RNA sequence: CCUGCGGCGGCCGCAGGAAGAGGAACGGAGCGAGUCCCCGGGGCGCGAUUCCCUGAGCUGUGGGACGUGCACCCAGGACUCGCUCACACAUG
């Protein structure tokens, strides 16, 4: 169970037994692979596996977790991780 | 293998996943030939190739 | 059976349609296999034809006679023959050698027909030089060959380049030029040499070393019989009217002159009996003559074959059988088909 | 359609099979598809050939690249083995009892359609060389 | 008439006439870094050239395979290092290397470069790549649009992650569609990349970007820094008969269609013309200094990649320009370059450093012990030397 | 009228002339030289040779000690020799021109014979199969001499072609081209042995000498004799100078290297060819690569060897262009002029200051 | 001897064994005449060439 | 006929002879070779104009190359012997009753065939010279 | 005499005028001395090698056969052998670096 | 301090260097000799019995015999040790 959450990204249209996702995370900040992914309520929906776009505006697709469906989530629905699972672009940038 | 392709008017290749052009004619396969390094019949091919004026040494020399 | 020319020779089946074929085609001969089993032909497209003895005779009307192998050479055939020892039982003796211009002397299959060996003779340069004359050996072990001023000595055992030579001629002194026949005494340890050169000249088998140099022909001889007596032998030449009869006793000057019509230069053959007593030679004109050789050899019979030259005679070695073979060259001006055939010549 | 074909042809595709050649030697291919005598591709043929079977090779004139069979008609020539070009891979593939295309097949003798098979044999030996 | 012509050249009298005019060359069709050698600034004219070397196109075959490469079209079963594997035992030949690792199922551009060439390898792997590829989608989509819309989204610097690590940056410069088939679900995509670019990664983004899923059917190499399919493009039957063709019939000429040399790569860069004895120092780790330049390109920036070239037109090195044209142009002395990569071999040209005349007045002030042993200065030293004499070691 | 022709129909080394690079266009003429098909017939005949078409009996040293009777000459060379019985394309070099014959002698060489086989094959298709299996770099026995047994040796056969078989009397007619020294009386022995029926060459002839061949300029030895008694008895050059041409013909394959007439006797006396006096030079000049140095009149003065490229020459100021391999002209043709230049005389004259 | 030739239209020698070429024409032996170097009818020779306009001088002149 | 023949002949075969000529020529040497009384080749003919015994000298119009018998033309214009050309060498070695070809062949005068030689001697001396 | 070892020289092609054509097949294409002795695994001498012909990496030879042999008595694809000393490398026949 | 090569993307080890970049006659030619390389008795003419011969023997656009005479069997290249001519940067 995380101790705090910031905001992952939005909900965009599922994949195949995945959802993908638009980040919009503060700063452009990178999530690390294998994180947890948690709803508005610190309950978690999946795990992050693949991270894919440009640099500024990037995606994220979710391995939900076995519970959950792709089909079942709202349109623009905001998603969370802890922020010590984040990363700065001055990482991969240079 | 899909990949196929027909020359332009400019020379260079016109890439497709049909088996015939705009004009008619069958597309060539993109890929090159099967190799394998126990192959002995260069003197087969070369023979042959000299026969049909399409051996490399034949053609029009490059530009450099 | 036995010879007899008191009658003419009573006709048998010969081939003419077959050497009708090319345009002016015309036999250079014939020669019986020396067991008597068939008939061997050269003729101007350079084809050797065998034909087997007519199976009619020991069955009257005969079919055409048709050659039991074709052989084909790729040049202008200079001589050929049968293998000295050939008996039809064995398929090792039964094959015919024959030279052939810029050729090798090359061995044929008597049954089969298929190139069996080739023996090659080489100058001093190292290029091939045809043979104008074969003959083997009364033994069969080796195959002596004419040349220009020399003859060579293959050994039938080993088919090859391999082979002794011997010069006939040697710092203008000698037999001169193209050696045309060989033929060994029946009896004697020697072989006598023609040329077209018109001298005659004889040799020691063993050595090569010349016995006597002999001359008499006004023409290039063409050909050579040995009697069966071993000490009488005849010859016979191109554009030449006489066959001169020889002895090795009282040797240097020819015995006798027998007349015969040759206005060609051709190989105009001549024959003994197996016996020895009657001599057969063909003619230019066509007329086969016929002389007893037991003194002058006496004339028994002329006869007409065709209205043609008679090329070839052959003589059959235990029946009396005689064959002809016939036609010449044709020469031309600015803008009768030739033949084989067989004849019964035994007695009433 | 067989003059249409000739737009499609390869450098090294003579001497082509004319047009009633091309339908007498499908039939002697299909003929032998059903007695099982054909030898079918390049893997096949050149292992056969090499073996030492004897017949008759019918290649493809639409082939390319031509490096994939350019070889094969020098091996028949070691061999003294006939071969001839048809127009197309796919007409041939079809005629050969198969779904796909195929660029070169050896027909081989057979009891059953030697009449059919020697019409195409000496047809094919007597082809001109270009 | 053809007989007029022949009765004029037996009467007339002809001779290469004097003339005043300026005599101008044409070095438009030279071959390879000779281009256009007319059109480089001269420093200098006064030199000795040696006799040496060779003009790359027309050295001898040992030496021509040697200093050369093949544009090859990679075959579809085996892996980039067993294709170069099967180059270097056909050639019987050393060492060989290429310009970026294509996937055993992946054909096309593989500039295979040969023992010396291969000290290349590290710029041509850098280099950028262009690919033709089909994506496989999992399900169907309303049209071609929304594919080509996705290729237009991954344009630019992307995340990426290589197949079965860590996250890595690889740019995309451009992308385009060349045609989309809806029964099988196979579009074909054209893309300019840098290297190292997975292209079996952007084919999954494609697909989860859709939405419906997605991966590689197949993928071609078009092009490899410089050269491409269109360009002397060459198969590994071509290399094997061309070898064969050398050893068995004692022709050259199917080898030399084969392998170029490798100032073919290079031809891009801007030049830098040495003097024939300044050649070998650089070949030993010598900075590359102004009393050896002939000649010098325009355009030439500070930090820009050069080739270093001798007057037969071999590539010495590659190196790093210090100075700009204008100020090659205008300065006495200096340091024009230093050596980035030496591709020529040591004493190809011979060993002609310390001849001149300030570096043999610089030997005999050692000598004479008005320099210490390792040529640096001392308090005897003349205010005239220890002035002018700019030490570039500082 | 001389105006009006192109460049390209000016006569043998001065031929496309305009496509030379160009270092520098002045130079002081001399009249000292001729175009060389305007040398005075004896000069003319001195620096020439002739193209003939070798008889079939005699051998090809007792033909040319023929021509050599004939013209006048004590020198003569001939680039190959053909054997007794063979005809054909003979390049036989005259006097001064004989310093070219190892270059005419190693050059490729043509033939068309007739091998003779000594059985049936299949047809003209398997004599064709047996030529292209003898393409290519092949092992051939030189024949014996003197009883020297020479080793076994390569010699390259570039194509092969069967022209014609009679399956009559099994000739076939080959055309060959092949390197010089080759043996193809021994090609005719092989060829009967890989068919397995047996061989030998029947005839043969030579079709080409590396530049010459019997296309054109080829004379009979008839026009040779025939040529010389027009000129005896009738004083007329005419036949003589179509039958006999200068040795520029044989040339006008190498890359060309045209000096000032100043260098010209310099280079005669056995100057290297400096770079001061280069007044055009060719495309496609490599190091160690053999070129003819000429006069702006087309006169080739030597055979020299590069050592400078095309570019080089184009960088430098100075210095050794190339080195001699053979000088062809005379001593004195030209004047000396070495010493005048302005190098040169800054040289001697510090020297004596 | 055995080799004959006729010129095709551009003027190249064509080999050939047969007498006649595809025209009907005769086919010259590839061999030029024998040669002695004691012949003593050079004035002949010229004379009649000249006379039918066949003399080499008289021919157009090569280029060169 | 004759005038396929006619393709055949030299640059230099004048004054080439007529067709009823040609047979009157080829008739007066079947008489002389029958009689004795004439040359064949041109190492013989050479040797006898020479000499300077007289006759007609007849020439086969289609010999190439011209070098083998050129100089003889002019042989008889020195001596003033009567000469003239037919259209082919087969024909001239045919007439003279031999297979193989020649190319010149010089009739001696004789009493059995003098009319035939003096009628022959006629009209080659009363032909148009170029 | 025989000697104390024999390697392969090359295979039996069709005879060719009572001598046997061979194409060469020695390990690093080694070509055989002229007139050195045919051998046949056996180690029985079947004759000399006359001829070599043919291209420098794919060449034949000729076999003079001995004195009891005949060319009808070999096989299609049948092996011969020769005593290693009297090969020579193909190094030398190529040309001088 | 630079370069190159190899080992596991920076370091390690080994190896070659430490480089200011010279020289407008260097050190040539042409002959001759010795030694290697190269390096398939024949060719030409005349004479007399038309000198013989349309041979199935190449062959009359040439083959042979006997007299006789005649001219061929080099020229190059490489190495080595002489003689001769130069020691030449090519005259704006």
């Amino acid at each position: 169970p995380p101790e705090r959450v910031v905001l992952l990204g939005e909900f965009l249209h599922p994949c195949e037994d995945d959802i993908v996702c638009k980040c919009t995370t503060d700063e452009n900040k990178v999530p690390y692979f294998n994180a947890p992914v948690y709803l508005e309520n610190k309950e978690q929906i999946g795990k992050v596996d693949e991270i894919f776009g440009q640099l500024r505006d990037f995606y994220f697709s979710v391995k939900l977790s076995e519970n959950m469906k792709a089909s079942s989530f709202k349109k623009l629905q905001k998603f969370y991780i802890d922020p010590y699972k984040l990363l700065p672009l001055q990482r991969f940038l240079p | 293998m899909f990949l196929q392709y027909y020359l332009n008017e400019q020379g260079d290749r016109v890439y497709t996943l049909k088996k015939f052009d705009p004009m008619g004619q069958q597309t060539c396969s993109a890929h090159p030939a099967r190799f394998s390094p126990d192959d002995k019949y260069s003197r087969h091919r070369i023979t042959i190739k000299k026969r049909f004026k399409v051996l490399m040494t034949q053609q029009p020399r490059p530009v450099l | 059976w036995n010879y007899s020319f008191s009658q003419l020779p009573r006709f048998l089946s010969g081939s003419w349609s077959e050497f009708s074929t090319q345009p002016e085609n015309f036999l250079k001969g014939c020669k019986w296999a020396p067991d008597g089993s068939c008939i061997l032909t050269n003729s101007a497209d350079n084809i050797l034809r065998i034909y087997n003895l007519p199976p009619e005779l020991y069955h009257v009307e005969y079919a055409e006679m048709v050659p039991v192998l074709r052989m084909v050479e790729g040049d202008t055939i200079y001589d050929y023959c049968w293998y000295s020892l050939m008996s039809s039982a064995q398929p090792d003796t039964s094959y015919v050698a024959s030279s052939s211009r810029e050729n090798p002397i090359h061995i044929w299959d008597a049954f089969t027909g298929e190139l069996r060996a080739s023996f090659r003779a080489y100058n001093h340069l190292d290029e091939l030089t045809a043979a104008h004359s074969l003959c083997f050996s009364p033994d069969g072990s080796q195959l002596f060959c004419g040349f220009n001023r020399t003859v060579r000595v293959f050994s039938t055992a080993r088919p090859g380049r391999d082979c002794e030579v011997r010069a006939t001629f040697a710092k203008k002194q000698g037999q001169s030029g193209i050696i045309s026949c060989i033929a060994f005494s029946p009896a004697q340890p020697l072989y006598a040499c023609g040329s077209y050169g018109r001298s005659l000249g004889l040799y020691a088998w063993d050595d090569g070393s010349p016995l006597a140099l002999l001359g008499g022909h006004q023409g290039g001889i063409t050909h050579l019989c040995f009697h069966p007596d071993g000490n009488r032998f005849f010859s016979g030449a191109r554009k030449d009217a006489e066959l001169l009869c020889w002895d090795l006793r009282q040797s240097g000057y020819p015995l006798w002159s027998l007349g015969r019509e040759v206005t060609t230069n051709q190989r105009i053959y001549f024959d003994l009996d197996p016996t020895g007593q009657f001599l057969v030679s063909g003619s230019t004109s066509g007329a086969v003559s016929v002389w007893d050789t037991d003194g002058k050899p006496e004339p028994v019979l002329s006869f007409l074959p065709q209205k043609d030259c008679t090329n070839g005679v052959s003589l059959h070695p235990s029946l009396p059988l005689l064959a002809t073979a016939s036609g010449q060259r044709v020469f031309p001006e600015p803008t009768l088909e030739c033949r084989l055939q067989l004849w019964w010549c035994g007695g009433a | 359609t067989y003059q249409e074909l000739l737009v499609n042809q390869n450098p090294i595709a003579q001497p082509l099979a004319s047009r009633r050649l091309t339908r007498k030697l499908y039939k002697c291919i299909k003929k032998a598809v059903k007695q099982k005598q054909i030898r079918r591709g390049v893997k096949e043929v050149q292992k056969f050939v090499n073996k030492g079977e004897k017949g008759i090779m019918v290649l493809a004139g639409d082939t390319l690249p031509i490096e994939v069979y350019c070889h094969l008609p020098v091996m028949c020539e070691d061999r003294n083995l006939p071969y001839v070009y048809i127009p197309s891979k796919t007409d041939l593939g079809a005629a050969a009892g198969s779904k796909r295309p195929t660029c070169v097949i050896m027909v081989k003798p057979h009891e059953e359609y030697q009449e059919a098979y020697d019409e195409c044999l000496e047809e094919v030996q007597s082809l001109p060389l270009p | 008439p053809e007989e007029d012509v022949a009765e004029i050249q037996h009467a007339e009298e002809f001779l290469i006439k004097p003339e005043s005019k300026v005599a101008k060359l044409d070095t438009s069709q030279w071959p390879l870094l000779l281009k256009n050698f007319d059109k480089l600034n001269v420093r200098t004219t006064h030199y000795t050239p040696l006799a040496c070397g060779s003009n790359p196109l027309k050295r001898e075959i040992g030496d021509y395979i040697r200093t050369g490469f093949i544009n090859l079209d990679k075959p579809s079963n085996p892996s980039s290092h067993e294709v170069v594997a099967w180059i270097r035992r056909i050639l019987r030949v050393e060492k060989t290397g290429h310009s970026g690792t294509l996937d055993p199922k992946v054909t096309g551009c593989l500039i295979v470069c040969i023992e010396r060439a291969t000290r290349l390898v590290k710029s041509q792997q850098s280099a950028g790549k262009e690919y033709v590829g089909i994506v496989r989608l999992h399900n169907a989509i309303e049209g071609g649009t929304q594919l080509s819309r996705a290729l237009e989204t991954l344009t630019g610097a992307l995340f990426q992650r290589p197949p079965l690590r860590q996250l890595r940056v690889r740019t995309i410069y451009e992308s385009k569609m060349i045609e989309y088939d809806p029964e099988r679900r196979l579009g074909i995509f054209w893309v300019s990349c840098e290297a190292g670019t997975y292209i079996r990664t952007l084919c999954v983004h494609l697909g989860l970007l859709l939405g419906v899923g997605g991966q590689m059917q197949e993928l071609r190499r078009v092009r490899s820094g410089v050269m491409s399919e269109k360009d002397h493009m060459v198969t590994m039957h071509d290399v094997l008969d061309a070898q064969w063709l050398y050893d068995n019939h004692k022709d050259e000429s199917y080898l030399r269609r084969v392998v170029y040399p490798l100032e073919k790569l290079l031809t891009s860069h801007k030049r830098l013309v040495m003097k024939d004895s300044a050649v070998n120092a650089i070949c030993y780790g010598a900075k590359i200094m102004l009393p050896g330049v002939l000649r010098y390109e325009d355009g030439i920036e500070v930090n820009q990649e050069i080739v270093v070239i001798t007057t037969k037109g071999e590539a010495i090195c590659m190196a790093i320009a210090l100075m700009t044209t204008a100020v090659i142009s205008t300065c006495d002395h200096g340091i024009v370059a230093k050596i980035k990569r030496v591709i020529m071999e040591r004493d190809t040209y011979p060993r002609k450093w310390g001849l001149g005349p300030k570096a043999s007045q610089k030997k005999l002030m050692i000598k004479q012990g008005l320099l210490d042993k390792h040529g640096k200065p001392t308090d005897s030293t003349p205010a005239t030397w220890k002035q002018e004499y700019v030490d570039y070691s500082e």
